[PDB]
């Protein structure tokens, strides 16, 4: 099981091309790959964040 | 006087926190990648605790003064405020300007 | 890909690109796309060499000055033999001077279409800042 | 767009623009608008490269000196081959010198029509200023 | 408008202005007012570039030296092709040297007709001056 | 008006003034007063540019050296085209060197007829001088 | 192997490679693979000489600029006799200048295909850091 | 810029056609215009408030 | 009504061309235009000054 999910329509910093804008991607508290990119992508939320059990 | 003493004590605590190692700034030439920038930053960050380190001749680290002075101004302000408080509360004959020793009938 | 075959044709006319790109037919008849692609790739590689320390490599947008520089370098690369006094060589040298000025922080990379480029985080780094006793306790 | 086709025609006469812009007809007959547009865009890109650190990029107005500089650079860009001793090259070099002087803070960007340009906030930055005990308590 | 068509004619004779201004008729017959206006505007723009940091831009009066400088620069601008050894180019360079000397505070902008020009308030700025305890209390 | 038409005629002979002033008749017949007036005005404007920082502008008297300098500059201004090796250009350069030496405080502006010129109050300024307790109380 | 025979053919055309590689047949008929391999190996050895102090030697990927540099050096090595004014020699000198700039930390080694190169750990070294009494005891 | 939006996918009180509803997230904090009507539109964030300036 | 007038034949510094000489112009204590030029023009008086109610 993976612990870590953000499902409150919450905002996170995801960078597409030359800018970082609101979007929900990985949104997990565990990492095995893309750690250096995840840091920029996984900036903790701006707004209310609540976690669930995807169990994927 | 309470506010004066509080400000002086907080400022002294901050200055004591900054005291110790010097601030040192690293400089890198054009064409230094982000990974090398992060490595230089970590090296500079840990250089104060670490006695020795090596960098390319093209880089440079400058050790600048951190906080040079004394506790004299802060302590002077604290003493002034404490003397004022002592005089206002218990009088300026025994507490602030202490009556000193000396017995007798 | 800061420049394309269309950009090269527009800047130097299709005849000159055909003449300097067709190496197997005399007189030239068609433009060799592979040779032009390699020249453009080499120009982009040189520009990235110059710009790696100040901006992100995989730029999402191409600034116009970057387009002009890439076109000039690509055309200069399409010449098998290039002498010192050839004017194309002088143009390439001027463009390289512009690139060096950009790298040394004397020129700024301009707008792409409406937004700024993406500078790297090289200058951002600071230790962290220890300032306890100053947090309104 | 600091200069237009009308400005180029006015500065260099329509005959010269036709001669240096029409590459497919010999003798030239018409002015190619696409080539002129690309040359003007390249001139604007170079000027923005020079002016990005002191003023806002998307200028709402074009200063007159900027118009002259853009016209000169655009005309210099319309030459496929440009030698060192060509007088047009010397004019381009002088205009680039003017741009560099502006960038290094030796020349000021003049009035557009009646109002000043919009300098960037680079010099404005100061920490904030902590001056408690001085607010008439 | 530091100089007018009358000033150009007076300084360089009407024949030379006609010859360097009429581009469509060979031999020249009339002076093109639009071309002369653009040249004068460009000269004024360059002069303002040089004078923006020491005086107000919209000058209410034109100093005589400014008239001579504007006339020279305008005439130099009316030449489509201007080589380095052309004497008109040398005169333009001398006038630009005069302008640079004025900007660097080595020469003063002279009287317009009877009164002084209007310098900017760049040097005026001082903090404010806190001198309580010195107001005859 | 540091020099007049009489001074120009006396210094350079009436024939040369006629030759360099009459632009409409070939061969020249009369001296154009307007052209000479403009040349003299331009010379005076340049001299004022050089002398504004050390003396008052509207001089009530004309020093003799000023007359010679004005005559030389006015004659140099009457030439539409003036090359570098023309001796008149060299004389103008020498006079400009004299003016620059005067401005930089290496040469003094001589007597007008019997009295001194009127220097400006630039050096006079001092704060005021606070010397209470020293007034024989 | 920063470049291959295909790269050399693409950059300099197959005819020139055949002419400078076939030493036993006159006129040349085939490209000698051994000679080309040795030239490419020598170019790679020189590049490694220049890049050993900043990156790992056995690079897993070849940056594009490295490909261009290797191709140029390999072609320059295929000439038995190379004079100073030969343009190929000048190109080799320019590429060596690029390599020296990379070594001295003025240019960065660009992207290979999408990822960064692998810099060496030369700058990483620090003593260790003794900071007891600061571990939240 | 925009001082605040206070949207959280909820307006304070958007009253139209004689009926007062709660939706469309039309919360503003500025005195640009309609301050008197801004009092009526605002002043009732029944649900949570999340402020994410749009920099308009 | 405008408060501010100088009607004692008083002297004020008015600059015409390259010099500032005695003259009476604006002479008011209120300003809405030409403030930068008024400062030079509205140098307080040298001699006796008395004010009136123009009410213009």
């Amino acid at each position: 099981e993976v612990e870590g999910v953000f499902v409150r329509a919450t905002v996170e910093r995801r960078c597409r091309a030359g800018f970082c804008f609101d979007k929900e991607g990985q949104g997990f508290a565990d990492g095995v790959l893309s750690d250096e990119q995840l840091e920029a992508l996984e900036s903790d939320p701006l707004l209310k964040v609540e976690r669930c059990t995807f169990s994927g | 006087p309470y506010l004066f003493r509080h400000y002086a004590t907080s400022d002294l605590a901050e200055m004591l926190e900054i005291y110790g190692l010097p601030i040192r700034l690293g400089k890198y030439p054009p064409g230094t990648a982000d990974e090398e920038k992060a490595t230089l930053l970590r090296a500079v960050t840990g250089l104060g605790h670490a006695a020795a380190g090596i960098i390319p001749e093209t880089m440079a680290i400058d050790f600048q003064q951190a906080a040079q002075g004394s506790s004299d101004p802060f302590l002077a302000m604290m003493r002034q405020s404490e003397d004022a408080i002592s005089k206002a509360v218990l009088g300026g004959t025994l507490t602030s300007t202490t009556s000193q020793s000396g017995g007798g009938a | 890909s800061y420049c394309t075959l269309a950009d090269l044709i527009e800047q130097y006319s299709e005849q000159k690109i055909r003449e300097v790109s067709d190496r197997v037919n005399k007189p030239a008849t068609t433009i060799d796309t592979v040779i032009v692609d390699r020249a453009i790739a080499d120009a982009d590689s040189e520009i990235d060499l110059h710009l790696h320390g100040r901006y992100q490599l995989p730029l999402a947008s191409v600034p116009t000055a970057l387009k002009r520089i890439a076109c000039g370098l690509a055309y200069a690369n399409l010449h098998i033999v290039l002498k010192e006094e050839n004017p194309v060589y002088k143009t390439a040298e001027h463009l390289r001077k512009l690139l060096s000025g950009i790298a040394n922080g004397k020129l700024s990379l301009a707008l792409d279409a409406d937004g700024k480029p993406a500078p790297v985080a090289n200058t951002v780094q600071i230790s962290e800042g220890r300032n306890d006793w100053g947090a309104d306790w």
